[PDB]
RNA sequence: ACCUUACCUGGCCUUGACAUGCUGAGAACUUUCCAGAGAUGGAUUGGUGCCUUCGGGAACUCAGACACAGGUGCUGCAUGGCUGUCGUCAGCUCGUGUCGUGAGAUGUUGGGUUAAGUCCCGUAACGAGCGCAACCCUUGUCCUUAGUUACCAGCACCUCGGGUGGGCACUCUAAGGAGACUGCCGGUGACAAACCGGAGGAAGGUGGGGAUGACGUCAAGUCAUCAUGGCCCUUACGGCCAGGGCUACACACGUGCUACAAUGGUCGGUACAAAGGGUUGCCAAGCCGCGAGGUGGAGCUAAUCCCAUAAAACCGAUCGUAGUCCGGAUCGCAGUCUGCAACUCGACUGCGUGAAGUCGGAAUCGCUAGUAAUCGUGAAUCAGAAUGUCACGGUGAAUACGUU
C-alpha cells in the first residue's frame, strides 16, 4: 500500500480501460471457429504485439482508501478494516449487526 | 476486555445511520466512496468551525446535505458566499447537484464530538488534562446530561510511559439498549505522540 | 362439510382436509402407501386415527410440502390431529394424554463462528 | 391498470411510502388493491476485527432489502405522477409500469 | 496443455530471430530469456541459451523432444545435496 | 452432572411388533443415524429366528436377554495408595442396557455372511447360554465374586 | 503461473510513479512503423484547439532548478486506534457515617435460596455506580391487514398442465399485534424469599439459539491496514521492466480429507429440503461430441428466467469377504476450459497400470438433544484455481449412580 503501488495500479486500470475494444475483437476472431487459420495467425500477433499490461488479469483491485489488496469486498469499494469503522460510524447505509 | 461500539450496536434500534439514501450494485460504491470523501473534505475545510454531525440524503439524482455545528454565522458569512462557493466545490465530488443545509445546535457541550475535539485542543496547548477533564465534566452535569465519562489515554504530561486516566460521573449504562449514548472519538498530536480522547454522553432512556 | 387442519413439524407443513367418506388417504395426489417406501411412516401417520378407531369414517386428503420423509409424516399427523379436534371437541384430554396435539418445537441449530458444527471443535493440541 | 413497486433498506420508511400512496391513490377515486410484500433479501457479512492474527474474531453483518407491489383499477386521475418528490424522499426506490 | 486452436506459441521477437536462421543455417547460439516459447520441428539443429535466471544454458535441438517447451530442459533450483 | 436436572426423554418407536424393548435394541443397534438399516438388520434377525425355532421369537428374545443380565459388577476405586475394585450390584435399569450393548457388540465380529444370521446365532446362543456374550458376563461375574473381600 | 510482490538475477531512470511554488514551448488524441526479453528511444497522415478587456487564461504534453517528493526502513519496551486471554466467571468499587496511632477495615460478614453481589430476613451501617437480569435479533402458537410473479378448498372451461376463467378458503410471504408473568391448585419452608409435583397450556419455570465481554492482568499482538514521537537512505534502503522463488527436501511437528469394506461396492428405475447469486451477469432449447465441452440464442434487472437434476433413504439384480467388483496414491498416452501465456507452477476429461492400507503403542480430543454421527447444497475472495472459511438443510443416537 505505498504511494507507487496505487498509481502503478491506476495504470492498469488506464491502459486496460483505454483499449477494452480491440482485446474483445480479437478473441471474437480466435473463438469462432470458420475463421480459417490466415485470419488466426494474424489476430495471434496482433494479441501478442499488443501491450501486455491491458488484461483483466493484470488488474489487482485494492482498497480505494488505502490500497491494502487482501481483504477485499467489492459490494463496496473498501477494505477488510476501514468497513468497520465506517459501518460502527454509521455512514453505510442499511448496515446493521445480524444475529439471527 | 474490548468493548463493541456503542453508535454501532445502537444502528436501528434507537441510532439512525447519518448516510440515507438507496441504491444497487451499480452504484453503491460510487455513493459510499463519495460520501465518505465529502465528509472528510467538510471536515478537513471546516475544522476551525465547531461541525458535528454531517447527514446525506440522495433523492434521485441530487444530493441534500445537512451541516450540524454551533457556529452558524462562520458558514452563513455576508449572506453566505462560503455557501456558494461550497456547492462549487462540492459539485465535483459528486456529479448530482448539490444542496446544503446548515442546522444550529442547542447546547454545544452536550454533543460527545464538540466535548472531545475541546478536551483534544485544549491538551495540544500544554494543558494538564485533570482540570480540561474536570471543567468538560462539570458543564456537561450542570446542564441535563444524565451521565457522562471520559477516558484519555496516551504519554499524558511528557513522561515516556503510556497510561489511561477517566473521570465518569451520573449514570453511564453501556449495556442496556433503550439508553442513547452518545459517543465520539478524537486525537491529539502533540510533540510527543498521538493521545487519544474518549466520550461517552448518557441523556436519557427511549421510551415508546 | 368436511374439516381442515394444520401440522408442522421441523421445516415442514401439511394441509389437511377431513370429510366423511371410506379413507381413501391421498398424500399429494398419491396414495398413502405409494408415497412412504418401506418405513415407519404410516403407522405413525395414522397413529392419532386407530388411536379414536375412526381409521375409515373420515376420508383424508392432504398436501405436504417442504422438509423430509420423517418431518412430512409428522406434519401429517399433527394437522390430522387438528383436523380430529375440530370435529370431537371432546377428546382434548385424551389427545393430551395421547401427547399429540402439542407441536415439535426443536429445529436444527445454526453453526457458529470457530466451530465446525453446531457444537464441534477443532482438537486443541496443548503443546 | 398500473403496477407500482417499492424498494427499500427500512421497514418503516417503506410502510410510510405505501401508506402514503394507498392515501392519496385512494383519495382521488382509482380503485387500489392491497400491498403485496414480497420476500426481503438478507445479504451477510463476515469479517475479521482484527488488524493482524485472530482468526476467531468476527463480526457478521447483514444488509436487507424490502420490496411492496400494489396494483391499481380503474385509472381516472394521475397526480402522484408529479408527486414524485413526495413519494420518496430519501430512501425509497419506486418503480412504475403499465400507465 | 494448450488448447489445440492455437497449435504454436513463440514470441514475435524469437521468431524474427529465428526465422532469420532458416536461410542461413545454424551459425550462432540464440540467447533468449522467454521460457514460455515453443520449439516448432522446423529449428532442429540450433544451440539455444535459455535464461535460468542468472545465466544464459545453451541447449541442443532434435526430433526427440520438439513436442516440449523451451525453459522445460532448463532448471532453475540446484539441490546440490543435504549430506 | 452437578445439579441432577437431566430429564428423561421416553422413546417408544417401534412400527408393528409394538415392544418396548425391541425399540430400544433398535437405538442400540442403529449407526450413524441409519434407522431403515437397522430396521432391516433386526427384522431379518428376528424372521430368521422364527423359521428356525417353532417358538415364538419375542419370549425367545426376551428369554435371552434375561440369560446375559448381569447382577453385579467390580467397578475400579481409588484409595489412595493402591489400585482396589470393588464389587457393586447393578441398578434395575442398567442391566437392560449392559445386555443390549454386550450383545450388539459381540454379534457385530462373527465373520459369517451378514448380521441377520449373526444376531440370529447370538439371540440362539443366549436363549439357553452358549454364546460369548454369556461367558463373558460369567467372567465378569467371577471377577466380582474373586473381589469379594472388599464388598463393602 | 504474469500482476499481487514486499526477495534474487540482469537491464534501465535522479525533482523521479505522485502533490505545491518558478520559467519556457506547444492538445491531449490519434498517427497502426522500426531497434530491444522490456522499460525506453527514434520517424509518425490529420487539427491547432475553448472563452476572450481578444492582450491572455484554464487544463493538458514536455523540458530545466531548488525548496522536495518517496520508504511494506528501525523502535509495539515512546504511542493512538484495533484485537486475544483469564471469562460470559460474578465479581469490582465509591460518597457519607463508624472502628483503628496507622497501613486498613466495615458496608461486600450470617442463616437460607438462586445461573447470578438474584432475592428474604437479620445486621454501625445508610445509599449509589459499573457488572447480573431486562430492553434487541431469530425460532416455536394464534388474530388482523394483503393477494403478485405466490396458493388452489369450491364452480366452470379443459388439449387434463393452476393450463385458463375465478376465488379470498388454505398454505405462503411481511407488517402490526395477543401469549408464559410462579399466572392457579397440593405439599414444604423462618407461615419470608424460594423449593418439589399437578391442571390448563403449543410452549412452565431466565422455552431453544445469537448479539451484548465489568474493574483489570499478561511492557500479550500489530509501526506491514491506517495514523503517529523519534532515528535512518538521497545516483537509493526511492523508482521501471523481463525472468526465477515464496509450490525446494535426508527429517520432525499441528490441523483435515480419503480409506482399510457385506450396518457395504456396482447396475435399473424411482421420493422428499432449506439457504443464496445473476445486465462488463446468469447464460436455457435444439444440435454436435464417451467425456470434460462446442454453435446457438430464449427468458430474466429477477416469488416470473437461469445457476440446478440434491444426497443419504426404499425396492429389485449382482458381488461373498478375497488386498477382493475394497481402496485410490503414484505413473504412461491423448484431451477439454480460462488466461497474452498451465515447464518450473492450475483445475477437470478419456484409456490403462495400479501401490500403502486387515481399525492403528505410549499418549491424547469433541460432544448432554435436532446434540454427537453421517449425507448433500450455497456464498465470499476470484479470468481460472477449496479436502480451507462462512452459511443451509435430510436422517438421526447412547449415557449422566454421583462429586472421592
Ligand atoms: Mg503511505
Ligand atoms: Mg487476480
Ligand atoms: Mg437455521
Ligand atoms: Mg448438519
Ligand atoms: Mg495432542
Ligand atoms: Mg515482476
Ligand atoms: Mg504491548
Ligand atoms: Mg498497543
Ligand atoms: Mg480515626
Ligand atoms: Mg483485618
Ligand atoms: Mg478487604
Ligand atoms: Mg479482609
Ligand atoms: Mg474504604
Ligand atoms: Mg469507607
Ligand atoms: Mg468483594
Ligand atoms: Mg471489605
Ligand atoms: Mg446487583
Ligand atoms: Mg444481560
Ligand atoms: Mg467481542
Ligand atoms: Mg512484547
Ligand atoms: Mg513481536
Ligand atoms: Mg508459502
Ligand atoms: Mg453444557
Amino acid at each position: 500500500a505505498k504511494e507507487s503501488m496505487k498509481n502503478r495500479e491506476l495504470k492498469r486500470q488506464l491502459t486496460v480501460a483505454k483499449y477494452a475494444k480491440k482485446r474483445a475483437e480479437l478473441k471474437a476472431i480466435i473463438a469462432n471457429p470458420n475463421s480459417s487459420a490466415e485470419e488466426r495467425w494474424n489476430a495471434q500477433v496482433a494479441l501478442q504485439k499488443q501491450p501486455r499490461d491491458a488484461s483483466a488479469s493484470r488488474l489487482r483491485n485494492r482498497c480505494r482508501l488505502t490500497g491494502r489488496p487482501h481483504g477485499f469486498y467489492r459490494k463496496f469499494g473498501l477494505s477488510r478494516n476501514k468497513l468497520r469503522e465506517a459501518a460502527m460510524r454509521g455512514d453505510v447505509p442499511g448496515l446493521v449487526k445480524a444475529s439471527w | 476486555g474490548q468493548k463493541v461500539h456503542p453508535n454501532g450496536i445502537r444502528l436501528g434500534i434507537v441510532k439512525e445511520h447519518t448516510s440515507v439514501w438507496y441504491a444497487d450494485r451499480k452504484n453503491y460504491a460510487d455513493y459510499l466512496f463519495a460520501d465518505l470523501k465529502v465528509r472528510e473534505y467538510l471536515q478537513d475545510k471546516l475544522k476551525s468551525a465547531s461541525v458535528s454531525r454531517i447527514d446525506i440524503h440522495r433523492p434521485a439524482q441530487t444530493a441534500r446535505i445537512t451541516i450540524h455545528t454551533a457556529r452558524p454565522g462562520i458558514v452563513i458569512g455576508k449572506k453566505g458566499e462560503d455557501v456558494e462557493k461550497l456547492r462549487q466545490d462540492l459539485t465535483k465530488q459528486m456529479g448530482v447537484p448539490v444542496h446544503i443545509n446548515i442546522e444550529e445546535i442547542r447546547k454545544p457541550e452536550l454533543d460527545a464530538m464538540l466535548v472531545a475535539q475541546s478536551v483534544a485542543q485544549q491538551l495540544e496547548r500544554r494543558v494538564m488534562f485533570r482540570r480540561a477533564m474536570k471543567r468538560a465534566v462539570q458543564n456537561a452535569m450542570r446542564i441535563g446530561a444524565k451521565g457522562i465519562k471520559i477516558q484519555v489515554s496516551g504519554r499524558l504530561g511528557g513522561a515516556e510511559i503510556a497510561r489511561t486516566e477517566w473521570y465518569r460521573e451520573g449514570r453511564v449504562p453501556l449495556h442496556t439498549l433503550r439508553a442513547d449514548i452518545d459517543y465520539a472519538t478524537y486525537e491529539a498530536h502533540t510533540t510527543y505522540g498521538v493521545i487519544g480522547v474518549k466520550v461517552w454522553i448518557f441523556k436519557g432512556e427511549v421510551i415508546g | 362439510t368436511q374439516n381442515y387442519g394444520t401440522g408442522r413439524r421441523k421445516t415442514a407443513t401439511a394441509r389437511v382436509f377431513l370429510r366423511p367418506g371410506t379413507g381413501k388417504i391421498s398424500i399429494n395426489n398419491r396414495g398413502l402407501d405409494q408415497f412412504f417406501g418401506r418405513e415407519t411412516a404410516r403407522m405413525v401417520v395414522r397413529q392419532p386415527l386407530e388411536l379414536t378407531e375412526t381409521v375409515e369414517k373420515f376420508d383424508i386428503f392432504v398436501t405436504v410440502v417442504g422438509g423430509g420423509v420423517s418431518g412430512q409424516a409428522g406434519a401429517i399427523r399433527h394437522g390430522i390431529t387438528r383436523a380430529l379436534i375440530e370435529y370431537d371437541e371432546t377428546l382434548r384430554s385424551s389427545l393430551r394424554k395421547a401427547g399429540y396435539v402439542t407441536r415439535d418445537a426443536r429445529e436444527v441449530e445454526r453453526k457458529k463462528v470457530g466451530l465446525r458444527k453446531a457444537r464441534k471443535r477443532p482438537q486443541y493440541s496443548k503443546r | 391498470q398500473i403496477r407500482i413497486r417499492l424498494k427499500a433498506f427500512d421497514h418503516r420508511l417503506i410502510d410510510q411510502s405505501t401508506q402514503e400512496i394507498v392515501e392519496t391513490a385512494k383519495r382521488t377515486g382509482a380503485q387500489v388493491r392491497g400491498p403485496i410484500p414480497l420476500p426481503t433479501r438478507k445479504e451477510r457479512f463476515t469479517v475479521l476485527i482484527s488488524p493482524h492474527v485472530n482468526k476467531d474474531a468476527r463480526d457478521q453483518y447483514e444488509i436487507r432489502t424490502h420490496k411492496r407491489v400494489l396494483d391499481i383499477v380503474q385509472p381516472t386521475d394521475k397526480t402522484v405522477d408529479a408527486l414524485m418528490k413526495l413519494d420518496l424522499a430519501a430512501g425509497v426506490e419506486v418503480q412504475i409500469s403499465l400507465g | 496443455p494448450r488448447s489445440l486452436k492455437k497449435g504454436p506459441f513463440i514470441d514475435l521477437h524469437l521468431l524474427k530471430k529465428v526465422e532469420v536462421a532458416v536461410e542461413k543455417n545454424d551459425r550462432k547460439p540464440i540467447k533468449t530469456w522467454s521460457r514460455r516459447s515453443m520449439i516448432l520441428p522446423h529449428m532442429v539443429g540450433l544451440t539455444i541459451a535459455v535464461h535460468n535466471g542468472r545465466q544464459h544454458v545453451p541447449v541442443l535441438v532434435n526430433e526427440d523432444m520438439v513436442g516440449h517447451k523451451l525453459g522445460e530442459f532448463a532448471a532453475t533450483r540446484t539441490y546440490r545435496g543435504h549430506a | 452432572p452437578r445439579r441432577r436436572v437431566a430429564a428423561k426423554r421416553e422413546v417408544l418407536a417401534d412400527p408393528k411388533y409394538g415392544s418396548q424393548i425391541l425399540a430400544k435394541f433398535m437405538n442400540h443397534v442403529m449407526e450413524s443415524g441409519k434407522k431403515a438399516v437397522a430396521e432391516r438388520i433386526v427384522y431379518g434377525a428376528l424372521d430368521k429366528v422364527k423359521e428356525r425355532g417353532k417358538a415364538d421369537p419375542l419370549e425367545t428374545f426376551e428369554k435371552a436377554l434375561d440369560a446375559i443380565a448381569p447382577l453385579v459388577e467390580v467397578k475400579s476405586r481409588r484409595v489412595g495408595g493402591a489400585t482396589y475394585q470393588v464389587p457393586v450390584e447393578v441398578r434395575p435399569s442398567r442391566r437392560n442396557a449392559l445386555a443390549m450393548r454386550w450383545l450388539v457388540d459381540f454379534a457385530r465380529k462373527r465373520g459369517e455372511k451378514s448380521m441377520a444370521l449373526r444376531l440370529a446365532g447370538e439371540l440362539l446362543d443366549a436363549a439357553e447360554g452358549k454364546g460369548a456374550a454369556v461367558k463373558k458376563r460369567e467372567d465378569v461375574h467371577r471377577m466380582a465374586e474373586a473381589n469379594k473381600a472388599f464388598s463393602h
